[PDB]
């Protein structure tokens, strides 16, 4: 049952170890990199996203490409297409004249420029940046719910084990082979 | 003597109609271009056959309206085009009322940009913009139908409302006060419907073939079965088999989109060609990012936090009113079971003695931003408000969007 | 109660 | 009887939770008095018996229940409607 | 009865106040279905839920008729913080923190006859070796 005699060496034992056998900066960057790439619409899209998260974060550009692993557009054709375009509509009567008014309206309505430009631009001051992005997070209450862990595979959670080999969450025989198969990472 | 014009420039439907109208049109604001080259524009969107790699581009890059070209375009088919839209037509612009909408936080610059050229391209008569948060205050004006559900069981304005904003680009916690909304306790949810398709996006990738280029696919495949849990992410994994639909993939001989079915219903037989797509899990755990973004390793804050975070920067005597009056609007909305999920969670959260009462419009969700709107168009208020067009051209540009419209005035 | 004369003074759609 | 002990266990479990729920405690009742005996003095109890303090608590509560009669004199038609005001809302919240 | 979220002793505002340790009142924060209440507690209740082992997260049961702390188990809240541990996971209580019942039961004179002879009370050495003890009935 129970062994009342217990033989320890001196040098060896100790109860603060038992033994047998036979975010940091990076992570959350890294995450919410992947966040914003999970956020665009269209796949052409994808590789655009590093300059405007360092717009957006600050962090520079160089460190978020390297570092960090994933996974100038509009033109005269454009001018084009939106004359292709015009064959649907029906019913305008436009009128034109000149002033230093109207040149301020024409170089808005031919800007052509990214929101990339927009916030890199030096009109935006410093506190209207600030409020424009960084005021409307949260910045007292970062987690109230409970955390939730779930299987890796296919997000259950009757039971979960980390795998041996990179510490990532599984639940059973079939998500094992599945995730050692396609999704281990470190191997 | 003409009724308001009444646009809600969503960045990706737009709402538009006279104010005498009933219920407004819709205008998907997306110039889009296929495989081919062959381009597509605003509601043409959905004559597209060859429905698996059409590329969208949009005006409003993140939420904010940059790219004007195109805007101006989709305003021209949408306004001007009477034979699509049921016979109105804008015919001149001039000597037209339009009370519009935007998004709640946009640049100085860009607003600047926006009140120029729907001043002075368009030359309406006069204008009021504002986010739609401003205009929820007014459902006091009029007998508005909004079912509202209570936390704590199984003079044309309200002064005191809390506007939950879920549309497409984010989730917005906007508290007015009498009117102006407190934009010190404006706080920004990102995650939207558009990270929710994207989502959606990834976990069909990974759990069947490769739909990381069927946009629109996924986006009907949101639209017709998503729910979120109606008591705990873990009842609904229980009963995932129980609830299990599957979704019947697009037949180009037969029908463009695709349609949903619910094996245990009884129904038609489908064609041994139809390649099926079940849904067992990805129905109910891709919503429930609103509320624990952990379960797609996302460190941002859930809604929960964000609405307890905008509470607490609110005056102390005003934010019981705030919880007991939260009303919320906007296109995520409509899936089920999200309102009973914030009522039930945030009362969790809250104080014993504080109650939370939360109302959503009944029907389509998005569309009831722009009735609220077109309600507040034909009252006083909109009379005493609005900006004529000579008093717009008396000041400079910068004026307009940094006294009467913008948040630089209220900050 | 102060408060409350506080929360008075605040904008009401006008200026 | 180690082999046993699972089987005493489960039984256990499945009493308690109906054991717990419809219960009356005796001791609180004073139905049970035979330890008293033992840490209890005869004056003692009769004495803390007459100084007991139900006298202060009536008058406090009725003192409470006047100031209440008042506010709601001052206040009006109660109601439990959606508030819309803060002087309201606070009335109704110092009334609960 | 809820889900503690706060347990924040408080020590006397002048330490000549008190003996020894000087314990003040301890402010507990429960949570329910229905909300959350923050609770003024005795020192006598403190060490009620010192001796019951209560940590954050773990859901209790308080009676105010006695004063008596009992642990339920430990909130379904945090039932995947740990893959692997012995721990009783219970949901989050129904209702009010603080509810008010009235309970009713029927009760022979024999069983209160019974109560009094052989009492169930006491934690000494010699009340646990005579509950060990056969009830032999006794006149
Ligand atoms: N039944 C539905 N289930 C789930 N999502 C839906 C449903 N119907 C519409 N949506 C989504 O709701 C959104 C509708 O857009 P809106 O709420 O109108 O946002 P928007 O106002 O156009 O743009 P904003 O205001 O700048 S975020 C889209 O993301 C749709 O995919
Ligand atoms: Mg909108
Ligand atoms: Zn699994
Ligand atoms: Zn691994």
């Amino acid at each position: 049952m129970k062994a009342l005699v217990e033989e320890i060496d001196k040098k060896t034992y100790n109860p603060d170890i038992y033994f047998t056998s036979l975010y940091t900066q990076q992570e959350i960057l890294q995450s919410d990199r992947r966040f914003m790439e999970l956020n665009t619409e269209n796949f052409s899209d994808l590789p655009n996203v590093p300059t405007l998260l360092s717009d957006l974060t600050g962090v520079p550009r160089d460190r978020i490409e390297s570092t960090t692993k994933p996974i100038w557009v509009l033109k005269p054709e454009t001018l084009r297409e939106i004359q292709l375009s015009y064959k649907s509509t029906k019913l305008p009567k436009p009128k034109r004249k000149n002033t230093n008014r109207i040149v301020a309206l024409k170089k808005v309505l031919s800007s052509k420029r990214n929101l990339h430009s927009f916030l890199d631009s030096a009109l935006l001051n410093l506190m209207d940046k600030n409020v424009i992005y960084h005021n409307v997070y949260n910045k007292r209450y970062f987690k109230v719910l409970p955390l939730i862990t779930t299987c890796s595979i296919c997000g259950g959670y009757d039971s979960i084990s980390s795998c041996v080999n990179c510490g990532n969450k599984i639940c059973s025989v079939s998500c094992f082979k599945l995730h050692n198969e396609t999704r281990c990472r470190n191997r | 003597e003409t009724p308001p014009i009444v646009i809600d420039n969503g960045s990706y439907e737009i709402k538009f109609g006279p104010s005498t109208n009933k219920k407004p049109f819709r205008a998907l604001n997306a110039l889009a271009k296929d495989k081919f080259g062959t381009s597509y524009l605003s509601n043409h969107i959905k004559n597209i056959k060859d429905i698996s790699s059409i590329t969208f581009r949009r005006p409003h890059e993140l939420g904010q309206l940059t790219l004007w070209e195109l805007e101006s375009c989709i305003w021209d088919y949408c306004l001007f085009n009477p034979s699509e839209f049921d016979g109105f037509d804008l015919k001149e612009g001039k000597g037209h009322h339009l009370v519009a909408s935007e998004s709640c936080m946009t640049l100085p610059e860009l607003s600047k940009h926006a009140d120029q050229v729907i001043f002075e391209e368009y030359e309406f008569d006069s204008l009021f913009k504002s986010p739609v948060a401003v205009f929820v205050p007014f459902t006091k004006s009029y007998k508005g139908e909004m079912r509202t559900i209570s936390g704590k069981d199984e003079s044309d304005y309200h002064d005191f409302q809390l506007v939950i904003d879920s549309g497409f680009n984010c989730t917005w916690i906007i508290p007015v006060l009498k009117g102006i909304p407190y934009y010190k306790a404006v706080k920004k949810l990102d995650i939207g419907g558009r990270f929710l398709t994207g989502l959606l996006k990834e976990t069909l990738s990974f759990r069947h073939y490769n739909m990381m280029d069927e946009t629109i696919l996924v986006n009907n495949i949101k639209e017709q079965c998503l729910f979120v849990s109606p008591v705990s992410y873990f009842d609904s994994f229980k009963t995932k088999d129980k609830h299990a639909l599957e979704y019947v993939l697009p037949d180009f001989q037969t029908s463009f989109l695709g349609y949903v079915r619910n094996p245990r219903k009884e129904n038609v037989p489908l064609p041994e060609d139809a390649q099926i797509i079940t849904l067992t899990d990805e129905l109910f755990t891709i919503p429930e990012t609103f509320f624990h973004p952990e379960i797609s390793q996302i460190t941002k804050p859930g809604i929960v936090e964000a609405i307890l975070e905008s509470l607490s920067m609110l005056p102390e005597i005003v934010r019981p009113l705030m919880v007991g009056n939260i009303v919320c609007t906007g296109g995520n909305f409509n899936l089920p079971n999200f309102a009973q999920r914030l009522a039930a969670e945030l009362q969790r959260q809250l104080p014993t003695d504080w109650t939370c009462h939360v109302s959503v419009p009944e029907g389509d969700c998005a569309l009831f931003g722009w009735e609220v709107m077109s309600q507040f168009a034909k009252t006083d208020s909109y009379r005493k408000a609005r900006v004529t067009r000579e008093e717009y051209y008396e000041h400079g540009p910068d004026w307009c969007t940094k006294h009467r419209f913008g948040y630089q005035n209220w900050i | 109660s102060l408060d409350l004369s506080a929360l008075a003074n605040f904008p009401s759609f006008g200026e | 009887a180690s082999d046993y002990k699972d089987v005493e266990r489960t039984l256990l479990k499945l009493f308690k939770k109906n054991n717990q729920v419809n219960r009356v405690d005796l001791d609180f009742l004073n139905l049970v008095f035979t330890l008293n005996d033992k840490d209890l003095t005869s004056y003692h109890a009769e004495e803390i018996s007459k100084l007991t303090c139900v006298k202060n608590f009536v008058e406090e509560v009725n003192k409470l229940r006047e100031t209440n009669k008042q506010l709601q004199e001052e206040f009006g038609e109660a109601s439990f409607l959606n508030f819309q005001d803060a002087n309201q809302y606070f009335k109704y919240s110092n009334k609960q | 009865e809820g889900e503690v979220t706060e347990l924040t002793p408080e020590d006397a505002e002048n330490p000549l106040g008190g003996y020894g340790k000087t314990i003040s009142h301890v402010i507990v924060g429960l949570k329910s279905a229905k909300g959350t209440k923050t609770l003024r507690l005795d020192p006598t209740i403190y060490e009620s839920i010192q001796r019951e082992k209560v940590s954050i997260g773990d859901v209790i049961y308080i009676e105010a008729n006695t004063g008596a702390v009992k642990r339920v188990g430990r909130s379904d809240a945090y039932a995947t913080e740990f893959d692997l541990e012995t721990e009783e996971y219970v949901p989050l209580p129904k209702g009010e923190v603080h509810k008010k019942k009235e309970i009713v039961q029927d009760v022979t004179l024999h069983d209160l006859d019974v109560a009094n002879a052989r009492p169930q009370g006491g934690q000494d050495v010699i009340s646990m070796m005579g509950q060990l003890l056969k009830p032999k009935k006794t006149e």
